[PDB]
């Protein structure tokens, strides 16, 4: 089965730094573009990032631009998602997805998906 | 499956070897993996630990020759070996210890180690 | 042994397949085109009972390969005489050809997608197709068995690898099955485009066999169907009742004869002899099951909004999000049609929902979807479903 | 309501990166899961929720020969809660290599216990707990005490009994705990331990689409039908068709083909997708069958009697539900008729072998994607025809 | 997943032998009673063998006794049939079944089913 | 995604090594196995051959010096080499062959043999 973990939350001080690591299991990772999405408490899911089979091309939102890092280990299979410059609107659980289609017109829509890891900001 | 432990042998002293913990699941990949050694009339002996996030601790006897580390694909934790000697002649076994500390597989055959 | 075609097929395959890694040819029409190195594609699915099966598109992995050159060579295999039944016409020949694992590494290596990508690749992207390549095929030497005829070089059964691009090629020998040979940007954006599982019907099922209970439930009179809800009203505000009901209820003579409100319900489903009437005590059952995975809240508020009259828009308001929610092992965000708000933090409405392990806030009609909540809700949604079947 | 469910998510997320452990179901529960505890798990009745795991509150040492106290747990980690006045949640575990020693210097007693035999009755699947996650004593932000040693998750291991008994780590999906003889014969009653719901579960996809058909005027489903009997005997046809619903405005087909598609356009030409959908899925169901098929169905179409073939299909998947499964299934007398009959041809196509000096008909699995898409088409035909 | 794989098959004389066997993976193979059963023209599936998960105990049918012997390899996760004194009335293809339940009615289910291997005797 | 080949190592002659070959699915049991080497600059040549029923050929060069075997519940082939002598130094690699003679795998990294 498609397993994927997410690692590496917890509790910072704000305006600290946070890296979230996610090991993936039951496919051909190298083959697969990957995601980082957060669930803010009361919120919506927010899509922040997405990398490239290899790694070569990322993506990022806005809210996190400059601040987080997406980038994969193909040959570990894991991936990491390094966040600087928290701050309590980031707090949330984390979770890495596989194949994220964020269709603008109907919603974000990935094919697996971590169990979480939650990060608060305080 | 559980744990096969390969790569043993017979060396003299000084020598190095390189011992191979696989397991056939994924297990090995998310949770902590020890490598253990019985050696001839004394205990089970814990050699050296590598937590899920890769951190290693050793013990005394070992540190400066050997090195535990994973290779995923592979579902392998290796233990290499350097500057054997016999008092690192043994058998030696591998486990798993999940983040609650709990032992996932009973011990393989383990695989011998003679210096 | 073979007889027709696809007889013949099924015993070539048995006889060959020992890990059941070959594909059968279902006519001898289609097996034209299935060489090796020809692309096929698998269409996006409209039935969970039956796939769309594997199609040449008439073209070759050379043909969308840079520096334009022949095809590699292919391995030849073992050939096995089958003799066959229902240089001889009676006998059959049949071999493998193979495309060598390590083809791939040098010839990936060697050659590079066309960047601009081959035009029907663009039309397969757009039509949401996966794209395989053919990596074995077990054909004949000569024709055979000619009141049916089969032409030299056909194609009985293949072997595929499936093709993914991202501004480059691979071929993956042992893909998973949700693995897209197109893959998303890293920006996610895309267009209609079949995806997100080759079709559900996570919902689908549910409402039917939640209707086929309910129908089962129309065995039953009026009259009985008002004091069995005299019976289930009693154990919905006893937790340990109702679990003694179910055990009642469970396989190995006269059933349980049970005190209080469970004893009503039991004695829905006996004759005078209180032996159980099956096709009486089938869908209660289920609706127990049901039953059982909801909490005390959720029981207690499923009483009051039937005592109420108030089991019609929750029961709506968790279809509509069991609807958007499928498939439910994915993880989503759910819409609120405010037109079924009835609402409040202590809204009988709300509480369902938080029991199911939803968190809800007032400002906003978005809520995201627990995989794991997937059982409580369907459950909850079968007892709702169920219970307003009894009206 | 919802605290303690609350509570029990956070510690396996944070605990659980395997995803091995089962969260207890209410606080209620909490208690009574310890290690060497044992528990079942009854046959499901819904394929979209499974039953309870329930402490039999009975151990195993007490079905174990040689009557003596359960080997010792393995005090796992303890750990310390987040709340911004904690929570410590301490793990108990039973070792691998426990059940080893301990199957061999017990063994499963003989007569079994009582209660065994009660469980195989109802069919159930029995389990021993082999780890626990608890707690010391605090509240509920909720509020709500929760006593101290409180199993919020554990781990199981199946059992398997057969002359001996046995605890399995990693069991694969389908495993029993309790084992058929070498005979196979079970004795005393059904108790199934399985279901399928594959028949049924076919009739609720056909039901989807069979209801968009009676929105068509009369009219529509007569142009339909006509158009699929022309389509039917005609295999590239009926590709072309297939393929046309696969894509601006339609393409221009002559021929039973376009008279399919005329039923199906809107004035501008354009997609009309409440009326492809349920064409596209009966398209996908006859492109599963055979060319021989197909023309008997527009003859069965044309003559009316898509009755006969339709009621046996159902009747044979029904039996062989799980099609997964070989079984023999039994032509019911009366073709509720041997070589050459419409319906023996029909099923002869989908891979099965019927015998004319016999009622046995054994299920192929590799028959079952054809006689699914078989049984899908007869009914929507009949459908329209009315 | 299980995997049941047959193979030892083939064309036998009448009165020859054969032996069939069925490597099993995908489950705990030595937790399992297994089962030899055929389907010949004509008739429905006929359970042959069949014998206890540490094969301490074996069964076979009447039509089978004395001529065949079941038997199984835990530690390589393979079952086996002895063939002898085959007849022509023993033509059939033979499967490879795990956990067969034969009580209830004249019925026969099982878990998990082999892909077969054809037998023939000219 | 491909087989793991381990044993390979120093040993002075006489001694006794066994390489594994182990597959991460079932391919390995239902199929057969082979084992090859590789001398630098040289051609890649078979030296021992077991199918999925236990059926076993060797290398003149080594038959009756090495032996292929297979451990079902470890999804392991093995290699044990015997009468070890010069000559046997090469990059040793080992492969899955279908029933229908089509190969499963893409070569792994190999393991390491050197005789002196």
């Amino acid at each position: 089965q498609v397993q994927l973990v997410e690692t590496g939350g917890g509790l910072v001080q704000p305006g600290g730094s946070l890296r979230l690591s996610c090991t993936a299991s039951g496919f051909i990772f190298s083959a697969n573009q990957m995601n980082w999405v957060r669930q803010a408490p009361g919120k919506g899911l927010e899509w922040l990032s997405g990398i490239s089979t290899r790694g070569d091309t990322t993506s990022y939102a806005d809210s996190v631009k400059g601040r987080f890092t997406i980038s994969r280990d193909n040959a570990k299979n894991t991936l990491y998602l390094q966040m600087n410059s928290l701050q309590p609107d980031d707090t949330a659980v984390y979770f890495c997805a596989r194949v994220c289609i964020r269709g603008p017109e109907p919603k974000l829509r990935c094919d697996d998906w971590g169990q979480g890891t939650q990060v608060t900001v305080s | 499956v559980q744990l096969v432990e390969s790569g043993g042998g017979l060396v003299q002293p000084g020598g190095s070897l390189r011992l191979s913990c696989v397991d056939s699941r994924s297990w090995i990949n998310v949770y902590g993996a020890n490598w253990y050694r019985q050696a001839p009339g004394k205990e089970r002996e814990l050699v050296a630990a590598l937590t899920s996030g890769g951190t290693t601790n050793y013990a005394d006897s070992v540190k400066g020759r050997f090195t535990i580390s994973r290779d995923n694909a592979k579902n392998t934790v290796y233990l290499q070996m350097r500057d054997l000697k016999p008092e690192d002649t043994a058998v030696y076994y591998c486990n798993l210890e999940r983040y609650t500390g709990s032992s996932v597989y009973p011990w393989g055959q383990g695989t011998q180690v003679t210096v | 042994m073979g007889s027709a075609f696809e007889r013949v097929v099924r015993r070539v395959v048995q006889e060959l397949d020992h890990g059941g890694e070959f594909i059968p040819v279902t006519s001898l029409q289609s097996s034209t085109g299935f060489q090796p190195y020809c692309l096929v594609v698998r269409k996006p699915s409209s039935s969970w009972f039956w796939k769309p099966r594997y199609k040449c598109v008439n073209l070759s992995i050379k043909d969308i390969l840079e520096p334009d050159a022949a095809e590699p060579d292919v391995q030849r295999g073992r050939s096995f005489h089958f003799y066959d039944a229902m240089s001889s016409s009676t006998s059959m020949n049949v071999y493998s050809l193979s495309v060598d694992p390590n083809t791939w590494q040098t010839l990936l290596h060697e050659r590079h997608l066309r960047q601009p990508e081959h035009k029907v690749l663009q039309q397969l992207r757009s039509r949401g197709d996966n794209v395989y390549v053919v990596t074995e095929v077990l054909q004949t030497q000569k024709e055979v068995e000619v009141t049916v005829t089969i032409p030299s070089g056909s194609t009985l059964a293949f072997r595929v690898a499936q093709l993914v691009i991202d501004s480059d090629l691979d071929v993956l020998l042992f893909p998973d099955k949700k693995q897209r040979t197109f893959q998303p940007p890293a920006t996610g954006l895309t267009d209609g485009v079949p995806a997100e599982g080759a079709f559900t019907e996570d919902f689908q099922g549910l409402r039917a066999e939640v209707e086929t209970i309910s129908k089962e439930l129309e065995l039953l009179d009026r009259e009985l169907c008002q004091l069995l809800l005299e019976g289930l009203e009693g154990v919905l505000r006893d937790q340990l009742a109702l679990r003694a009901l179910e055990e009642a209820l469970e396989q190995g003579g006269p059933v349980e004869p049970l005190d209080g409100p469970a004893g009503a319900v039991l004695e829905c489903l006996v004759l005078s002899s209180g032996m159980l009437v099956p096709e009486l005590a089938i869908p209660v059952v289920y609706l127990l099951g049901a039953l059982t995975m909801l909490s005390e809240t959720q029981h207690k508020l499923l009483a009051e909004a039937l005592e109420s009259q108030t089991l019609l828009g929750p029961l709506e308001l968790v279809g509509s999000l069991l609807e958007q929610s499928a498939p439910w092992q994915e993880r989503s965000t759910m819409s609120l049609p405010p037109g079924l708000l009835s609402w409040g933090e202590g809204a009988p409405a709300w509480v369902l929902l938080d029991e199911c392990g939803l968190e809800l806030g007032e400002d906003t009609p978005h809520v995201c979807w627990e995989p794991q909540a997937q059982g409580r809700m369907c459950a909850l949604y079968a007892s709702l479903a169920l219970l307003s079947g009894l009206s």
